[PDB]
């Protein structure tokens, strides 16, 4: 129906709330390991914010995995900046991380975070 | 809060 | 960190991956039965939304049933109106549903919704 | 987009 009302504050609650989740590790259901680092997550959030997350949990094979190993080449840090940016918004960039987030972001597919690194990465040069 | 979209 | 950006659009574009997955249905793990009817879902939006599914799935047991059956008095378009709130922040509230919405609302303990019902009923008096 | 939150 077009008259529907609408809660302002709904998405950044929910979004809150499954990052409760994810600190109490309440209904994680995936282990993603970057070199010696594991993380766990909800498949569902990863997928709904990385285009490369989103290829593998709809994959007939994948999507019954327990345990994700990234490519070598990936930076944990980088990885765990990404891995909170999807669960809260905020992103925290650095000069000294901003390399490893960029480099990250490509490989999840996460175009936004890619695109702000750039205008970053340019307005230094 | 709630608001008309 | 303290020096963080922010995507202003993050958490309701997650929330509209979330969904389309529902539409889906990738990746639902719990069907929700409201006398004859059948909802697929996800238990963590679910968790994240309502105060009832919150202990529902953080119960030892029954955190891992496939199936929830709700209270015979709750009514079945009552409760699609509120599962689409969950995972749209939209809500079709009209003088045709409201009490049945209210009532739905009490029983999942969704206060945000609970509230908007009581001020539209208070109106109408 | 993106802001100082
Ligand atoms: N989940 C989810 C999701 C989604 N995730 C992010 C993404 C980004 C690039 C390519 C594919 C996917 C995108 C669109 N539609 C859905 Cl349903
Ligand atoms: N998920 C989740 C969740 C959450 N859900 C909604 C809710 C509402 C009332 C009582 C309990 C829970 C609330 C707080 N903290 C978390 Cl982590
Ligand atoms: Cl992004
Ligand atoms: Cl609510």
């Amino acid at each position: 129906a077009d008259s529907c009302i609408q809660f302002t504050r709904h998405a950044s609650d929910v979004l809150l709330n499954l990052n409760r989740l994810r600190s109490r590790d309440i209904l994680t259901d995936v282990v993603i390991v970057v070199s010696r680092e594991q993380f766990r997550a909800h498949k569902t959030v990863l997928m709904a914010c990385s285009g490369l997350f989103y290829s593998i949990f709809t994959d007939q094979l994948k999507c019954n995995l327990s345990v994700i190993n990234l490519d070598p080449e990936i930076n944990p840090e980088g990885f765990c900046i990404l891995l909170d940016f999807m669960y809260t918004s905020r992103l925290n960039l650095r000069e000294g991380n901003i390399m490893a987030v960029m480099a990250t972001a490509m490989y999840l597919q996460m175009e936004h975070v890619v695109d702000t690194c750039r205008k970053f990465i340019k307005a230094s040069e | 809060a709630w608001v008309i979209p």
